[PDB]
DNA sequence: GAATCTAGCCTAGCCGTTTACCTTTCCTCACAG
DNA sequence: CTGTGAGGAAAGGTAAACGGCTAGGCTAGATTC
């Protein structure tokens, strides 16, 4: 009957038998309003929503001017689709004023994720929520009331925030984080009931307890931990941090039970250190990964090569069972028809959502290779990141337009797309290349360099927002801004530089070039904060100058190097006869913390059993790659 | 070194000077058992003033070995410091297709400059030609 | 039925450490202006 | 009385590669009133 209206066989099969008459009824009105067939099929999980949308649509647009068809369909297909919309048609006007200035997106999100009950609950208690003794910002209210189970976290927060924050002692953001997940009421009650017992008898710090209870599915990990911590720590010989890490994920109770059941079998029959088992069982769906590994290790290790280390590497990510099954299913056809080495397949599959990446590679290798001219290595590099399916599908669509309408070589597009979140970077480049090139005076090479890193979209947006203020009010050339923004986390580095430059240059006597040098590496914000915190301590308690601190911090992981230097300067200078200049020289390269620890551990051996003076080992350690040379070139050959 | 064939054992008389340039010996045979140090001391006139090894004591073999000696070579040195680093490389070109080099006295085992390894290698078989000056 | 609580699976963004591939130095037992 | 050529070694130096963590979303099935 629905074939006449123009529905395909699959779409007709999807619709439930008893709701096809309602579609045949309200099809013409929906098509007139501008809905597609797929939208109508999707808006059928709730049969009562069809009439509500068909009859009342102009009011919906008038109350929500920015709402599109997809948002309306998403809101009106859940278990309370009709009543949520009919409450949005009556509460939206009052919710847009004080005390919560709410926009259309927040209203749609809260409705879709909470239902009519959440909508009316937020509408009623807004005055009590935004005020003493709570003092909650509207964003926190939206975050709390945007989960299936709302209208229960709000009352529990109102009733329990002072009690938790006064007697036990917790920062209010911790309580909000606990209550901002599904079933947060149970989590709050269980924390209130079990915090002192776990903190007194089992010797756990409150931060760990909060970390366990900040996941969906709580109230089950706390009790399971209380029951199973002693037996795991005594019988199987584990450590409390390992148990906490196991239990700090979704379904941690199942992971703990499966670990208890299957640790000896995996550690005896197959051959696997307990660290590998802990690494496997420290992700969402850990029990599935453990059982699948137990089932599939011999077959994959015997019939497909695939040494056990590779299997463990594959299974140590979220959704590690689907990846293993997909690898078992698709290794022969991928290595026998498309000409791919097993290592490439393993590299593709060793990421979150690897099954989708493998399927997309199998689907799109020939078309990319023979219609756009790409080497298989380029496709593998594109697909070897998180969300590689989206990257491949976006490249297939946006390659010719960027290569023709913008004069970009395929190598640049491949370099842009071969990173985490590369789907967004290509669209941002397509949107923002002319504006950045014309209104700011930047060459396309600089734009490509900014965009060719993780989180490049945020970097481009921040550069556009902050180039004039930094260039004019702080005396910085655009080249310095590009250099800061090139690396990963460029937005954070730019914001931290803008916030922290004046006080650093005034209260501490540092030149702007030193700040630029500090902030021009990965994680430069942490380096800047650590320098600001530790410069007066290091320059007064110990004998150091700002140049040495800058040299230590002008490298990757400068925060760790500074903290390690602070911790280990007296120990090395009062027991091994090393001057501070040598310690600074050791720590002024990449991986300086490990170099210092290795030198401390290995100096007595190299001085009492090999015939090497301190200056020689210092000279070995002072160059890049010091741990490797001291640990495996001078201490294992002899 | 103390190993070699032919009508001669393997040892050299040593001259302790510590001043001057160098004193060296050679032991080569083409068809007879005739051999001597050939009064090699330091550098004089050679048709290769551009190559620094052509004035060093070891490198002087090239002259009269490219002309005569396709055989191996034996040398001993009277400078107890070690083989210059310029002759560790740069020496392989200036011989015929195959030849051999020998050891220095144990005293020269205290190098301070770059290179200068003791018990020098056999220095066998490079195939290119010495380059003409200018 | 009406609301609410538990387990798995996929996408982005940020912070540290180790390895492969180029490029700027170092080397005399000589000598000239 | 202080500054010059050929030839492969080691050695500084920037970028690419390889690990691991955190925050947030969406869907299907189970449980309580
Ligand atoms: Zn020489």
């Amino acid at each position: 009957d629905l074939r006449t209206l123009g529905y395909s066989q699959q779409q007709q099969e999807k619709i439930k038998p008893k709701v096809r008459s309602t579609v045949a009824q309200h099809h013409e009105a929906l098509v007139g309003h501008g809905f597609t067939h797929a939208h109508i099929v999707a808006l059928s999980q709730h049969p009562a929503a069809l009439g509500t949308v068909a009859v009342k649509y102009q009011d919906m647009i008038a109350a929500l001017p920015e709402a599109t068809h997809e948002a309306i369909v998403g809101v009106g297909k859940q278990w309370s689709g009709a009543r949520a919309l009919e409450a949005l048609l009556t509460v939206a006007g009052e919710l847009r004023g004080p005390p919560l200035q709410l926009d259309t997106g927040q209203l749609l999100k809260i409705a879709k994720r909470g239902g009519v009950t959440a909508v009316e609950a937020v509408h009623a208690w807004r005055n009590a929520l935004t005020g003493a003794p709570l003092n909650l910002t509207p964003e926190q209210v939206v975050a709390i009331a945007s989960h299936d189970g709302g209208k229960q976290a709000l009352e529990t927060v109102q009733r329990l925030l002072p009690v938790l924050c006064q007697a036990h002692g917790l920062t209010p953001e911790q309580v909000v984080a606990i209550a901002s997940n599904g079933g947060g009421k149970q989590a709050l009650e269980t924390v209130q009931r079990l915090l002192p017992v776990l903190c007194q008898a089992h010797g756990l710090t409150p931060e760990q307890v909060v970390a366990i209870a900040s996941n969906i599915g709580g109230k089950q990990a706390l009790e399971t931990v209380q029951r199973l911590l002693p037996v795991l720590c005594q019988a199987h010989g584990l450590t409390p941090e390992q148990v906490v890490a196991i239990a700090s994920n979704n379904g941690g109770k199942q992971a703990l039970e499966t670990v208890q059941r299957l640790l000896p079998v995996l550690c005896q029959a197959h051959g696997l250190t307990p660290e590998q088992v802990v690494a496997i069982a420290s992700h969402d769906g850990g029990k599935q990964a453990l059982e699948t590994v137990q089932r599939l290790l011999p077959v994959l290790c015997q019939a497909h090569g695939l040494t056990p280390e590779q299997v463990v590497a594959i299974a140590s990510h979220d959704g590690g069972k689907q990846a293993l099954e997909t690898v078992q299913r698709l290794l022969p056809v991928l290595c026998q028809a498309h000409g791919l080495t097993p290592e490439q397949v393993v590299a593709i599959a060793s990421n979150g959502g690897g099954k989708q990446a493998l399927e997309t590679v199998q689907r799109l290798l020939p078309v990319l290779c023979q219609a756009h001219g790409l080497t298989p290595e380029q496709v593998v590099a594109i697909a070897s990141n998180i969300g590689g399916k989206q990257a491949l599908e976006t490249v297939q669509r946006l390659l010719p337009v960027l290569c023709q309408a913008h004069g970009l070589t395929p190598e640049q597009v491949v370099a842009i797309a071969s990173n985490n979140g590369g789907k967004q970077a290509l669209e941002t480049v397509q949107r923002l290349l002319p504006v950045l090139c014309q209104a700011h005076g930047l060459t396309p090479e600089q734009v490509v360099a900014i965009a060719s890193h993780d989180g490049g979209k945020q970097a481009l947006e921040t550069v556009q927002r902050l180039l004039p203020v930094l260039c004019q009010a702080h005396g910085l050339t655009p080249e310095q801004v590009v250099a800061i923004a090139s690396h990963d986390g460029g937005k954070q580095a730019l914001e931290t530089v803008q916030r922290l430059l004046p006080v650093l240059c005034q209260a501490h006597g540092l030149t702007p070039e030193q700040v630029v040098a500090i902030a021009s590496n990965n994680g430069g914000k942490q380096a800047l904060e650590t320098v600001q915190r530790l410069l007066p301590v290091l320059c007064q308690a110990h004998g150091l100058t700002p140049e040495q601190v800058v040299a230590i911090a002008s490298n990757g992981g400068g925060k760790q190097a500074l903290e390690t230097v602070q911790r280990l300067l007296p120990v090395l200078c009062q027991a091994h006869g090393l001057t501070p200049e040598q310690v600074v020289a050791i720590a002024s390269n990449g991986g300086g913390k490990q170099a210092l620890e290795t030198v401390q551990r290995l100096l007595p051996v190299l001085c009492q059993a090999h015939g090497l003076t301190p200056e020689q080992v210092v000279a070995i350690a002072s160059n890049g790659g010091g741990k490797q040379a001291l640990e495996s070139i001078v201490a294992q050959l002899s | 070194g103390s190993y070699a064939l032919g009508p001669y054992q393997i040892s050299a008389p040593q001259l302790p000077a510590y001043n001057g340039q160098t004193v060296g010996t050679f032991y080569y045979v083409n068809d007879a058992g005739g051999l001597e140090s050939k009064v090699f001391i330091s550098g004089g006139p050679t048709p290769y003033p551009n190559y620094v090894s052509a004035g060093h004591v070891a490198g002087q073999s090239a002259l009269f070995m490219r002309d005569n000696g396709i055989s191996e070579g034996l040398v001993f040195h009277n400078n107890p410091k070690g083989t210059c680093g310029f002759c560790v490389n740069m020496i392989e070109t200036l011989l015929p297709e195959n030849a051999k080099m020998t050891v220095v006295p144990p005293e020269g085992a205290i190098p301070v400059k770059r290179g200068a390894t003791g018990e020098t290698k056999v220095f066998i078989g490079n195939s290119n030609s010495p380059k003409s000056p200018t």
